[PDB]
């Protein structure tokens, strides 16, 4: 078969991982599969990489923080390739870009045709966009690759977060848009823009650990083809890393939402989520929350209370709030979901503050306090552990 | 890192959205909502509660539903209100929707300020709003479809 | 005007210091100058990524040697370009292979300096191509960038006296460093005596100007011509073979040995034979962390009838004293003598240059050896 | 290692005091006597003294032209048990920077001279240079060998 495989930092952190790593490799091909491999730079290296970045300039020019992070997925590169040379494979480095980024992947499938595992690591030509994680998937798709795995410390997907609801399973599969959506939210599992380009042109994801042989998790299929009789709930996902900020009484014209995000984006403010509701009749006027990362969260209200003398009567501030949510293909053709995910949490005593959906989720906005207590009711409600 | 992945422009015209008002904001009253539409059998889409007011301590639920369904489902509501528990249920058969799909869309807060100023640009008045990092979703009035996909194509520039 | 500069390890250890050395640089263009600016890693960058290649393949092929290293070296380029372009210069960096070479050819990197942007070369040490650059450049003067401040005339923590020197000529410069301390890479001074670019030894922390080292000794005044100054060694064990046969091949046969087992010899000396037994003894220098490895190949080779004995000592120090003013008047490796004499100190070996004179002694006399050589001539 | 040439000298010659003992102040006494007769000093050899006898020999290089007068001068100041005077000496360098790290070149310049049968009488080298002095007729015969050897 043909198989792209990603390894994070955390499964590059020494020598001795990467020679670890490089056996996997070779494991792989041994099985008669042409073999991709992508790179990301040693740990923490990209993160430690940017800081220094922008110690030396805020604001780095493009053409040279391109050279510094290939540079460090470079180093990556040449120890992995090394590593595979010594365990008797044949190794064709490339930039993610010598592999075109676009797409024509013609170089590669040269060196694949000859038996060599190539690897591909950084950028050069024209970055953006999510890196290492949307290379391989790119990479994935126009080698038409059966597989794209991206291993890390992380053995899969769950259907909770282990630490909070104990009777939490691990995904054996699910959709793009089932992943999408629990990675949305809560998650924080992969890159989602690399999940949405495996959506865009059907590559299947495999999210397995590169410290056990445990076969992970596999993303593939849309939920559009899933059949309505199949169809089943996912997951509940977690988040208490957000602030929410409602402006109250913004009167219903065109360009008023304009006027509230101009304001946010302009200060490079981070929204997660946003939500209106139907204006009042009487008086005209409706209120905007959005949540953002806490770190924002002060400085997001600072802008708006200046903005708000007219505009608007009132601007509020809450750093405690939490929001879970359900993720199934399930619930899309299936009344009462909604119905057992409010009486889940009423039965728990969990009050609903706000709320909001997608075809295949629910969200509520809730104290963080509650957050756990939420979790483990809307689990065993949708009777998801074992 | 900062760059967000636009995959395209959506809109729809097949349901319609009703407004219960003035649910009295505390554990429970959600579910006698919800769950009466489940007993009917009918599947909602879309919902969005905002928060409640301190005046009150009251808020309104909005929910979407097949356009068919629609009169029904306010009719099911409209008739279980006898208590306190709400003020009135609306009911809106001409309500479209247009979102823009795509991922990583938290990192960059101007798609969501350009997503706004392209429905300005076209007087198109966002009437109800619910996003995500992969899905901005908009309601708006469905004679405004038309001119809300065109200002969102040529903004984000996005197609086949 | 024309400037190369060369930035180490320890003057791109941080941010901070790079954005410094980025303000010299452009203080450098601003003065009226083409700058090209060759970076080496960000502090042990390299030894570090030496010690991974190694964990990762014992025998790391040469393609994937040069990639590491490379990125390596492309860490420290873009982060002192960016910090170059934040104070108003425009950046553009080569790796060495499209910058010139391979031997030089520059064509690119004057095309860039002609445009007034400030090139920036990484790598493909770095030294050797920066003198390399500034040849094929025709640069009026590469500069070092270290830590030191310029060379000395001795030691300053081992001769209180020690001072500064302003200027000598390349010659000077490569015996001073060919038995003292490495100052500069040995490799990149020759390519400077051997093309005539000026070296400038000085600091990245101060804005001293430190010591030039330019032009040749043969084309200055013999009246003119001075000492230079006192290196000392303490690093080096000595090894000594007694009853060697002076007939052609068989110091062929010794090196070789030495060769193959990767021994790094250093200073080897071999005087007249003796008529009677018709049989020399040749004695050489290498590294200590050597010397055990060399005895153990040199005895195997001794106790099958090829020599006698294999002496073994890992005491001794090297003091030196250099200066052309030494190759045309006499009296100086007089002078030198008897100043170890005076402070009772025994000549053990020596062994000379026409303007390099070395004596192997203790170590535990080569500061007192040293001080007194310093004060002996005029030096401090 | 670079090596930037190949020099060889036929202007010297080279005077060994034998036997000398290797105490401190024994070495200042030889040259200073030279420098008395200002005879301008070039290369010096001292190698490690015997252990059974406790003493050394110095052989040190003149122009040529001060040569037998510098061997006479030596031989007034006598405990050495002898002194040589030889003018049919000729110097044969190899010049460079970093051989230290590269020992081949100071092996292959030792395999070079074997292979045309040449004389090594003296051996001083160093990291920039390695000089030998072998028999003056044979310097052209050297010198082809290490042009060849190490391409210059
Ligand atoms: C944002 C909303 O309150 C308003 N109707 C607008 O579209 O600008
Ligand atoms: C308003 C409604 O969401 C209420 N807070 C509930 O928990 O049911
Ligand atoms: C050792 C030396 O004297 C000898 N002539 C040789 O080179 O073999
Ligand atoms: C030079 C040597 O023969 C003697 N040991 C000295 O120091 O004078």
């Amino acid at each position: 078969a043909l198989v792209v495989q990603k390894y994070g930092g955390s499964s590059l952190e020494s020598a001795e991982r990467i020679r670890n790593v490089a056996e996997r490799i070779v494991a792989t091909k041994k099985a008669g599969n042409d073999v991709v491999v992508v790179c990301s730079a040693m740990g923490d290296t990209t993160d430690e990489l940017l800081e220094l970045a922008a110690a030396v300039n805020p604001v780095p020019p493009a053409r040279e923080m391109d050279m510094l992070l290939t540079a460090g997925e470079r180093i990556s590169n040449a120890l992995v390739a090394m590593a595979i040379e010594s365990l008797g494979a044949e190794a064709q480095s490339f930039t993610g870009s010598q592999a075109g980024v676009l797409v024509t992947p013609g170089r590669v499938r040269e060196a694949l045709d000859e038996g060599k595992i190539c690897i591909v690591a950084g950028f050069q030509g024209v970055l953006g966009r999510g890196g290492s994680d949307t290379t391989a998937v790119a990479l994935a798709a126009a080698l038409n690759a059966d597989v794209c795995e991206i291993y890390s410390d992380v053995d899969g997907v769950y259907t909770a977060d282990p630490r909070i609801v104990p009777n939490a399973q691990k995904l054996e599969k699910l959709s793009f848009e089932e992943m999408l959506e629990l990675a949305a939210v809560g998650s924080k599992i992969l890159v989602l823009r690399s999940v949405e380009y495996a959506r865009a042109f059907n590559v299947p994801l495999r999210v397995r650990s590169s410290y056990s042989n445990d076969p992970g998790t596999l993303i593939a299929g849309s939920m559009e083809d899933i059949p309505v009789e199949e169809a089943v709930l996912t997951g509940v996902a977690t988040d208490k890393s957000e602030a929410k900020v409602t402006v109250l009484g913004i009167s219903d014209k065109p360009g008023e939402a304009a006027k509230v995000f101009r304001a946010l984006a302009d200060a490079e403010i981070n929204i997660d989520m946003v939500l209106q509701n139907v204006s009042s009749v009487e008086d005209g006027t409706t209120d905007i929350t959005f949540t953002c990362p806490r770190s924002d969260g002060r400085r997001a209200m600072e802008i708006l209370k200046k903005l708000q003398v007219g505009n608007w009567t009132n601007v509020l501030y809450d750093d405690q709030v939490g929001k879970v949510s359900l993720v199934g293909a399930g619930m899309k053709s299936h009344p009462g979901v909604t119905a057992e995910f409010m009486e889940a949490l009423r039965d728990v005593n969990v009050n609903i503050e706000l709320i909001s959906t997608s075809e295949i989720r629910i969200s509520v906005l809730i104290r963080e306090d509650d957050l756990d207590a939420a979790a483990r009711a809307l689990h065993e409600q949708f009777q998801l552990g074992g | 890192m900062e760059e967000a992945v636009l995959t395209g422009v959506a809109t729809d015209k097949s349901e319609a959205k009703v407004t219960v008002l003035g649910i009295s904001d505390k554990p429970g009253e959600a579910a006698k909502v919800f769950r009466a539409l489940a007993d009917a059998e009918i599947n909602i889409d879309m919902v969005l509660q905002n928060v409640s007011s301190v005046e009150d301590g009251t808020t309104d639920i909005t929910f979407t539903c097949p356009r068919s369904d629609g009169r029904r489902a306010m009719e099911i509501l409209k008739k279980l209100q006898v208590q306190g528990n709400w003020t009135n249920v609306l009911y809106d058969d001409q309500v479209g929707k247009v979102s823009l799909v795509g991922a990583g869309m938290k990192s960059h807060p101007g798609v969501t300020a350009e997503f706004m100023e392209a429905l300005r640009d076209v007087n198109v008045n966002i009437e109800l709003i619910s996003t995500s990092e992969i899905r901005i979703s908009v309601l708006i009035r469905e004679d405004d479809l038309d001119a809300a996909a065109r200002a969102l194509h040529e903004q984000f520039q996005l197609g086949g």
